[PDB]
Order: C-alpha cells, then structure tokens, then sequence
C-alpha cells in the first residue's frame, strides 16, 4: 500500500562535534569558531608600519646610543618590534632608572619628534666638546656619546662654575627626556673632570624635584669602566618648565622628544612585511573572521578571543546517519 | 536521541532529502518522492543561525594581557599580573569549551524534538485511515493521491472521506 | 515550539483563559468556557519562580571596583588595575547575559512540555470515547454535562460510563 | 456538533519581549526585568551616617590643615568621603607630599579621625615657633598663615638654630596620622637667614620607621610665588610605638595629628549634592533605590548594591510565549 | 517531571528492579518480575558518565591564590591582589554552583524522556491488542506468555499474530 | 486475571539529595559529590621532600644568622616554608631589613640553599673584626653576639677608620643571595668611638647594580636596648657577577652568604602553627593535605602542590540517578 514517510537529512559529511552526554558525534552541518592559523610575519596595521629597532634596544634607540643613528628623528608607529638581540643600548654602564615604567610610557605613544631641548651654550663656563668615551663607539668612531645627552666636563683651566638652564613648554605636547649623574671610580677622575669639593644635581619643574650628588667608587669592569652613570627619565608636561642646576657631574639634557601618546612592543624574530593587517599577535597576523582564537594574548589591532583552545566546533546541523550503500 | 525519533525509532537519515533538514518520504501509485518540510526545517535554520550569532555577539569581548615588564624587585607585582592574566584565559577557556558541549547536546535534542513532532503532526491525522510500520513510516489503508499526500503534508488531510474505503481494506485482511 | 505545542499543533493562546498558563476550553449545551489547571499551574509556578530565586541567589555576590590613585610612576599597576577590573566586568556581562538567554530559551520549553502532558493527560482519559481533532482539541463521541467535563478537568472522567453510548455513536 | 473539550494556554495584552538563545523580541505573557538603569543624582546618608564634603578643599587640603580649609578642623566621621572635582585649596606652599597615593587609600578606609596637639610649640627649644608663615597659604582673614596641623620653624632673631628634640609616646588604643616636611629653600641666603650655617638634617624614628632628609637647595619654577619647596610626608604612629623628632633646621614640624579609626571605605569625586535623604546603596553617580539585581549605574559604590554589568536589559521570561486572539 | 513520565503518569519506581535505571514489570500466567532494559539503562549510563568527566575535565583548572607580603606602603596592591583572587574565586564559585543546578535539572529530565521514549516503544507495537490500565501498565487482550513478553521488549512483538485472538477477546 | 507488562523506572533506599533550578532537595538514585571538605590539618613531605620548618625563627632571624637561630645553620633544602605564627628569633639588633617582601618573596622561590664564606674577615684591612657583639643578640650560650652571616666592623685603637674594599666574583653557576648593613649609632659620640671622624661612607656595586649609603644619626626608641638602628640590605649576585665592597665607616659586612637554587616547582611560604611529620602529600594546602580524587575543594585557596579548584560551596553534588520514588511500607 501507499508509504508517507517522516524523516531527517543525511550528508556525506565526516566531521565530528562533541557533546557533553557524546564524543565523535557526526553531524551533516557545523562551523568551527576557532581559529589556530596564522601568518609569521609583522604587517601594517591601519596601514602604519612598525618601527623595527633592528639592532638597537628601547634604550638604545631613544637615550640615542651612536650605533643606533639609523633609528634618529621622527618616528610614527602603529607598534613597536624589539630584537631579542639587539646589541646595542646602553653603551656607558650604569643604570637607567625607572626602566620598566618608562619602556610602559613609550609603549603607550604613537609618535615621537626630536627637538634640541637644551643647546650646549646654555651651560657656561663648561666644555662641552669634550665629553665623549671608548664605551660609547659609533661604527665609524671609536669614541663618541648619546645623541641625546652631553657630557659636561670643566674647562681647561679649573673651576666648574655653578651651570642653569631652564626650558619652558609653551607647547601642546609632552616632552620626554633624559639625563645622567656620572659616578667617577676614583677621586683622580672626579677632580679631574670636575673642580673640587661637593657636587650635586638638582633639576625641577611645577610638579617634581630631583636631587643626587656623585658615589665615588670602583665597581667591576663594564665595557672598559669602573666608573658608572645614573640615567633618568621625565615627562614636561605642557605649560610646565623645568629648571637645571649643577656644580660637577651633570650628564646633561640636550636632545628630547615631543611625545604623542593601546600600543604594544613585541619582542620577535619575526620579519616585517609590505602586508597589511587588521589583526597582529607577538607570533603572527590573523586574516580570520572567527570568534576565537589560539595563537596569541598579546595583540594590536582587533583580534578574536584567545582561548587554549585546540576546536571550538558548533554542530548546527542535526546527527548524521546516511545509508549504507554497499 | 532524547525525543527517540533521530537515530531512534527512525532508524537513518535520507540522502535522497538534499532541501531540507526534516521531511517526508512519500509512495504512490503515480511515484515516490522525498520533499522537505519547509516551515520546520526553515524554522530551525532561523533559530539554530540566532544562536550561532548570539553566541557570537556575547564572546566577542577580548581580554587583554600585556607586554609589561618587571625589574628584580617587582616579582609579586610580576607574578600578580601572571596570576591574573592566566586566570582571565582559563575563565573564558571554560566557558567557551562549556558551552559548546552543551550546546552542542541542545541542539541535537531541537532537531530530534522537531523530526518527532513532524511525525505526530502526521499520526493524529491518519488515526486508524493508516497501520504504523516502523522507521516513522505510515501505510494507507485506501489510495492516497498526490493530492492526497499533499493533504496529509500541509495539515489538511480528510479522515472522514477515506473512512470507509479505509475500513473495508483494514479489515478484509 | 519545541514539545510542539504552543505556537505548534495548538496554535493560539487564549486571552479569555485568566486565572492560569495551561487550561481547559469546552463546549457543550450548557454553554463554554475557560478554566486553569490549577495544580500544573501551580507547579509551574513553583518552579520557575525557584529558578528565578536561584538566579538571583546565584548572581548575589559583588566584584568591587576601587578608584584607588595611581601616579606618574605607576601606569602598569595602574593599567593592571583597569585590565583586571574591566576583565571581570567582561566575566560578569557574559554570565548575565547569556544565562538570561539560555534560561529563557529552556522556560518557553518547560511550558511547551506541561502544555503536551495536560494534552495528553485528558487524551488518556477519554481514550476512543472521543475524537482528537489536530488542535488540542476533543470532540465526544457522548453528551458531556458539566460534571463530565469537571470530571475530564479533576481527573476522574469515568470511561466505561460512557463506552457504550460513545461506541454507538461512533459507529452511527 | 458533539461536545467538545480543549487544551491550551493563557494569552495577555502583554508587548513585553524577551531574548532566547533561538529567538529575539519573543512576546511573553509575564518576565522579570533584573536590571536596573535608574539613580537619584546625589550622594545620601548611608547606614544613618552623613558623607564628608570636602567643598573647595582637596583631601591634601583638608588633612594638612591648610588655612581655607578650617571648615574641616577638628573631628570627622563619615561613611564616605566627597571631594568636588575643581576643590581649589589643597597643597598651598608648592611641593610633593610623599607616598600620596597610598595616604589617599589609607584615609578612605577609616570612619573616623579625631585632631589633637601632637606636639606642643613649647616641645622644640632655642627656636621660634611664631613666624612660619607664608603668602602662599593666606587664610580668608589673613594674607600670610601655614597649614594647622604643621609648625614651620625658624631661626630666633639672634642665632643659631640648636638641636631640637621631640617625643611622642602614643598611649592610645589608635593609631595616629600624622604629618611633617621638609623645607628646601630656593637659596643658600634663605637657608642662611631661616637656619643656621652648616649641614642640616631632620631625623625621624620610631620602633619600626627611619626618617632622615637634608636640604636640597635649588631653585625650581615659581608656583603660588615659591621657588623654594616643601617636601611634605606622612605616617602611622601604631598603638604603643613612640616618636622621636630630632633636628638641625628645615624641619616642617607636625603640631596636630589624628586618632584614626577605621568594611568599605569610598571617596567619590563627584560635583553631586549631598542632599537630606537616607541611601542603602550609594553609587558614585547616584543612588540606587531597588530590589533588582544588577545594575548598570557604576562599578563604584558603597553600601549593598546591585552587580554592576555593562548590560541595558536581563530581562526572564516568567510567563509563556503570547499568542493572543 | 517534564516529559511527564517519572512521578507522573507513572506514579512511583521499583525498588525491585535491581538491574537497571528503566524497565519492564510483567505478570502472566508463567509468573510476574522485574527485568531492567539494558540497551536504553546503558546508553544513559554512557552519558551521564561522558557528561561527568565533561565537566571534570573542563573543571581540572585551578586558580592559584599565593602567600606573598605588603608592607605599610602597599594598601593598593595588596587589595589588588585580594580583589583579584577573590573575584576568581566568586566566577569559579558561581560557575560550579550554577552549573550542578542546571545540569541536574537537566539530567532528571533525560532521564523521564528515556521512561516515557520505552513506554511509548512498547505502546507503538501493541497497538489495540493490549488495554491501557493507568501507570505505564498494559494489560494484554491476548494470552502472553514469557517469549511474547521477551518479545515486546526486544522490539519483535508480532500483531498479526495475537490481533483475532485479541480482538475476539475485545468483543466480550 | 490478565497478562500486564508495565514500563517503569529504578528506585531505591537512597536519601541523598541534589539541587536543581527548579527544585530544592531532590531525593536521586544515584549522585556524585564533587566537592572535597576533609583535610589532615599537618604538613607533609611534598614531592618527597620535607618542608623548612623555621622553629622558633623567622626568615629574617634564618637567612642573617640570628644566633639564636643555629638549628637551622647549614645548608637546606625544602618543598616549602613554613614559619611558626609566634616565632621570636628575628632580626634582634633594631632595624629595618630593606625590601622584605621581595625578599621573603625570593627566597619562596628557592629550593636549596648552600651557605659559605663569602668575605673573610681578612678582607678588611687595618679594621677590627672581632668586637663586633651586642647584648640585643644573644646566642643561647653567650649573652652577647650577631648574626652569623654579618660582621659588625669596628676600628682599632688607631683613631682611623681606613678605606675598607673587598671583591668577590661569582664564577660559579647559581645566584648567590648576600646581606650586608649600614650602623646608624644615637649618638655622635658613639658614632667617634667606634668609627672614624668626618664623612663616612658605604658603597657596593656590580656590574647590573649600584649602591651607596651614608650614617643617619639619631636616637630613636629603645628596641632591645638599642635606641639606634641598622639598615640591612639583601641582593643577588648573578652567575658571572662581581660585588666590590668600598667603605669608610658603619659598614654591616657581608661574610657568610647563600648560593641559591630556584625552583621548577611553584615554590611556597606558610605562616602556620599546623605540625610537621613523616607523611607524604600530593596537595598541600595552609590549612591541610588533601587526599582526595574530587573536582572542588573548600579548605583552602593557598596550597602547594596538585589541588582541585578552591570554591566557597558547602557541596557540589551531581544528579547521575533519577528521582527517587520508593514504595511507600507501613
Ligand atoms: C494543500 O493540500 C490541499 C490538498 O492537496 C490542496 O488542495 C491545497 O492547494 C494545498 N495547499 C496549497 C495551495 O499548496
Ligand atoms: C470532581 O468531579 C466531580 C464530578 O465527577 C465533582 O462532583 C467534584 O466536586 C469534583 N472535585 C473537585 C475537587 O472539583
Ligand atoms: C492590559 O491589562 C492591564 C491589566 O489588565 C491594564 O492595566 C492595561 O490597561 C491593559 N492594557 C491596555 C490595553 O491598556
Ligand atoms: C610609652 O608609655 C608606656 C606606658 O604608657 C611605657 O611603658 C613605655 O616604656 C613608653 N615607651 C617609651 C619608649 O617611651
Ligand atoms: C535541604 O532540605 C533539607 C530537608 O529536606 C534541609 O535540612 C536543608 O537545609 C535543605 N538545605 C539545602 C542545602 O538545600
Ligand atoms: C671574575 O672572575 C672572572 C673569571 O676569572 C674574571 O674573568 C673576571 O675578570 C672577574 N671579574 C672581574 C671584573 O675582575
């Protein structure tokens, strides 16, 4: 007799979602959320590129280490991308002070624009053309310094007279900047280069006040020295002014940044490309439209979520259970 | 399956049904057919592509974990930042893997309830007009035309007009 | 619907139906009305609003942001601070969100189900004594009075009462 | 014709929605919204107890003393604090009140300070304790005063400044806020003229803190007409621990302190008006008046108040899908 | 329950059925018993186990609290830290906590469709040879011996062959 | 009679109950607890290995050498730390111990400690190494001594305190964990006997480190007799390292020091009274083992170890049986 039948789809597909009561269980339509494929690569994002360091570390680069002139000026980027081994950042040992905090600060900019903040004339009765080190080669000369800071040293005759500077942000940007107290190994080298007695570095502004004075020891050899440098960082903020005042000892302010402030920095041996993306993880770019994915927590641009994840697969399809044809 | 029908009492599915998800197999003495049944199979699409968006929409917020470093004196603030960036992916590690198992068990259940509920739209028609074989099969006890079919399929089938034909054949047997 | 009987095989409601979700409609010489099922309704009742109370339990727990101070040397706690706040913010948006509509999906098929039950329920009952028309609906095969129909509605319909008149008729 | 009997499901006038998994704006015949979106914009007693309105003082302002804060001198209990976001009179004489941070956080977990004499003027000897006063701290009645709670000790007309000693031995059961400085002069002719000749130094010291600043002499930028600057500083002074004060010159003394008793603590910078009105939950934009169960108004707040989400409706189906005739 | 079967029209369980989750009581001529359906009773054992280690195994993550100090400088972090963990605490807390509920909710629930999914196996290849007495119970209108009973619960129950003796038995 | 077959369901004696959304104590067949709440309230052996248990120390008294606290001298290895509640052998000349967390934070990390000479009192030249005692720190068999790991430098009868400098190189492969101080005396005249006159000075350095400190001299309150203080200090000197000591004056030497393993293994301290034995444990948690096979835990967030999840739940049951609807006896 007449047959009504009811029934169900079947399909010849294989693949598989599990299911809390069921593993392995085949069902004829499903997507898959998750997204574990990406491209090894550095790639533009908002058609910005990245500022690549090379050889330079984020020391290197803005305390203006000679080695790392390639990297001097402007800079704009839509992230930053640290080598691992980068050989050159602080040339003359000693420490720059607040490192991670200040690393933090030019992670969160976009822009820097490099500006004389104090020219070598502010300082008088100083020599300012001596100040240079075998610590601190450029490629080309054997003896040189930080583009970014002077080292003031008394002039021929003795004594090293009271200095002041003051500079005044007029400007809409912030500026950042850089300076140093030298810590002599011996007696010999502090009278040497600077006249005799107490000395101190004092600088302010509106909000901050800075004082040191040098320790005078020897400390292991680092790059030929016993003698080290304090480095410090500050931000002037606009409409404030900062005020400079030293009797010895004073590496000195000369080359700073107007700065304009999510950004990353990425340490990766990965190679920067003529690509664009919309998506870029410290491992590489995702070229995805799906909702999750595994390669990477660290990330710039708009990403989907990352999980540990191995499949996040949806059945949305009803169980597969096509005839045996034999 | 949890309603009986898919993989159940209805044994397997019909590759021969390629436009729809749920359906009817007809044979008549004019042909035999598979036709999907539009409403419910375009129902479930509606409903089964809304929570593939839903879930979608809720999961597209992203946790953030950060390049910062931290100096030899800041190991607590380190591993603070650790603890709590670790913690922040396991939370939503969980939570998506949770509920794809468990969606993935709900929704075979919405095609099986809708497969079953097809079939007894059908069952409560037919009364005693039919002899339920198994596999969600029905046999006519009279002629069924294509028109007739069609009846039984959109909801109009005419008990009454079958009757005695029907319970004549039923019952020489 | 998915136990395929609201919005499915009964395919409206009835606003004339006032004092509960799942009920009885009948007609018959007397006249015809609504009643509710008051004990599915009832438990109905009983267990959404406990679900309903278990939510709220469940979500009665506060993550407390604080407006602490961060300075000038301080923008990684600080940020650490914000990351962690908006991240569980973000836990607790998704939790909210999707719980309400999961749970909302599962409470229409709860009253999907006590819908199909009291439809089967009464279908037990009045077995072939009466004919089950598409809609939810029941049409006797005997003359239903009052009580009949209050008896079909407290569960104590009595069958054989009625077998032999229903048969007659069923075949006249 | 025959008798007919017919199950089915209540409908309503209802046109409220709710959101499935499967489904969006499904009509249902009775939901429970447990969201809440509405506030009264103002701060309110909480627990019975009024907040702290700063005014036109900052927290720095009112906790050092500084001369146009004397609204706020003497006792204070609260159940939160309130400082208005443009408060001008804070930090007076220019300079950096040290750990400031973590002061803030300190004092917004306490109910209660009580401010007494620490140390008397008579405490420190061979100096003067009258004339520490400055044009950058005016009161509204004078041009030239200094924050109450701190001395700023100088030189008596004829020299030098001796060593000057203190203690204070803290008996109570509370532990004391207290302040003091640091004065760095923009000169070494105020240093000379304020302090003695020679090599400065204020020395702190309790059971468990160590304090010790020299003068650093430079000129910084004028602000309120100071290039000279205070290093301000604060501390705890725990139950049963003493303080030793000893110094040389440039000590800003501490004068008056506070019993500090401390749940919960919150300070809103807020511009909302405390108003005469009772609050369970207090939001930082306003109160929240519910049973509901979460909140979208503020993450900050004190009291018992809702979960905040970023959510605009959590609305439960109760009821069924409507299908009305 | 939901599906209607257990506590429902089927009243109460079988202490008696040792064997299994869901099954058959028979009475005959022979003698009466208790026998568990293995095929559908392991089935659910397979997924209530799979569903258990399920959530065992995306359970199996931990969030670590940790010992570590502040000093009298550090309120911020220190309450940084507190706010950190004990929120994770309150997301885990919250996720355990309502998922045992649902997931209860729901596992009673598979259970009543496998009872009303075996009565309904057993209704469907009875037919009219077997009366509906209340509870799940039917009573044959046939003389059904131990392999007619074996024979209802395999799924192999032969109709035709009872359907005279059945119906002549209907008639009286 | 008639034949009848019945389909049902399982019940049994079980009174076990479980939770659901729509209903609170649902008597099942059969259900799982997932939740453990039993704890053995001891310390055991971790990764078959025992705990450092401080005594009557605390980590400050152990890692200077209070000396008071020999038991615990030599080299030591451990799974983790714990710190009695009331311990009273700490730092018993008064003083501040400089970055205390960070270091009770560092040396959680450890594993094993080796200690050795790192300067021998021979390295200061034209100074005394031998009067540095005070009666603020006792032995418990002389009533005047220090930390076994500090040298408290004092002057000769010369008037002069010479220039001091000591080197040492860590060619070795592991951190060396070092202390070393800085004496600020209540008085000057205290400051004259047992130093020089004039400016005095503290430097160290390395090649990733500076330091210099200077005497801040002041009375302050009495603290085991003592109205002055000392400033301690702690740091690592890292593989291939060299410290170089310089000093003047009020220099705390460093003399015996810690090379230091750290830890695969998170790594942990426990401030508890709980008792120490010769047990074995998976999971340590502050409070107690657990030895369980169950998901969640309630007894403790702090542990060290292989732990479930923590959670505040009571319990955690799951339903894996059906309503339990036995037949009513009488
Ligand atoms: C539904 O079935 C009846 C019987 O086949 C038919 O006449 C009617 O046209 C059908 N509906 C349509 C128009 O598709
Ligand atoms: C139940 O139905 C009977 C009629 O069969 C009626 O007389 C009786 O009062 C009803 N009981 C209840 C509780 O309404
Ligand atoms: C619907 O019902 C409520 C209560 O019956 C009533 O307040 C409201 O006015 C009604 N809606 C309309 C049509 O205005
Ligand atoms: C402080 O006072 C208490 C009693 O009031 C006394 O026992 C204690 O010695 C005093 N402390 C000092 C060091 O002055
Ligand atoms: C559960 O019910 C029992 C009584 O059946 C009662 O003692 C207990 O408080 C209830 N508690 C919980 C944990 O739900
Ligand atoms: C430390 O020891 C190594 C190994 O001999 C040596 O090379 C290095 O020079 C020493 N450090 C210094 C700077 O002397």
């Amino acid at each position: 007799g007449d047959k009504i039948c009811i029934g169900y789809h079947a399909n010849n597909s294989t693949t598989q979602v599990d299911t809390l009561l069921e593993k392995n269980v085949t069902v004829t339509h499903s997507v898959e959320l998750l997204e574990n494929q990406k491209e090894k690569r550095f790639c533009k994002i908002m058609n910005k590129a990245p500022l690549d360091l090379k050889d330079c570390t984020i020391e290197g680069w803005i305390l203006g280490n000679p080695k790392c002139d390639l990297l001097l000026g402007d800079q704009s980027w839509s992230y930053i991308v640290e080598r691992p081994n980068a050989q050159n950042g602080i040339c003359y040992p000693g420490v720059l002070n607040e490192l991670e905090e200040l690393k933090a600060f030019i992670g969160s900019g976009e822009r820097v624009e490099r500006f004389e903040m104090f020219p070598k004339s502010t300082w008088a009765g100083v020599d300012t053309s001596r100040g240079v080190t075998n610590a601190c080669p450029s490629y080309t000369i054997d003896s040189s310094f930080y583009r970014n800071l002077v080292w003031i040293v008394k002039t021929d005759s003795a004594t090293y007279p009271v200095i002041k500077g003051t500079y005044n942000n007029t400007g809409t940007q912030p500026i950042l900047y850089f300076w140093g107290v030298h810590h002599p190994l011996d007696t010999t080298v502090q009278d040497n280069l600077y006249g005799s007695g107490d000395k101190y570095v004092r600088m302010g502004t509106e909000s901050m006040n800075f004082a040191k004075s040098p320790e005078i020891a020897a400390r292991p050899a680092v790059n030929g020295q016993r003698s080290r440098i304090d480095y410090y960082w500050s931000v002037l903020r606009p409409g404030e002014t900062l005020n400079v005042e030293s009797n010895g000892n004073l590496i000195a302010p000369w080359y700073a940044y107007k700065f304009v402030s999510k950004g990353a920095v990425f340490k990766s041996d990965l190679p920067i490309e003529n690509c664009d993306a919309t998506c870029q993880t410290i491992t590489g770019v995702l070229r995805t439209n799906k909702t999750f994915q595994n390669v990477s927590p660290l990330w710039i641009g708009e990403c989907p979520k990352y999980v540990k994840s191995e499949s996040l697969r949806l059945a949305t399809g009803l169980r597969n259970v096509p005839q045996i044809a034999t | 399956g949890i309603f009986g029908a898919i993989a159940g009492f209805i044994e397997g599915g019909w590759t021969g049904m390629i436009d729809g998800w749920y359906g009817y197999h007809h044979e008549n003495s004019q042909g035999s057919g598979y036709a999907a049944d539009r409403e419910s199979t375009q129902k479930a699409i509606d409903g089964i592509t809304n929570k593939v968006n839903s879930i979608i929409n809720k999961m597209n917020t992203q946790f953030e974990a950060v390049d910062h470093e931290f100096s030899n004196l800041e190991r607590r603030i380190g591993n603070l930042n650790k603890r709590m960036e670790d913690g922040f992916l396991d939370v939503w590690t969980y939570n998506a893997e949770l509920l794809v198992l468990l969606e993935n068990e709900r929704t075979l259940d919405l095609h099986d309830a809708n497969v079953k509920n097809l079939y007894e739209k059908v069952k409560s028609q037919l009364r005693d007009n039919a002899n339920d074989l198994g596999n969600g099969c029905f046999e006519f006890w009279h002629k069924c035309d294509n028109e007739c079919m069609e009846s039984v399929k959109n909801g109009t089938y005419d008990y009454p007009k079958y009757q005695k034909e029907s319970k004549l054949n039923r019952q020489g047997i």
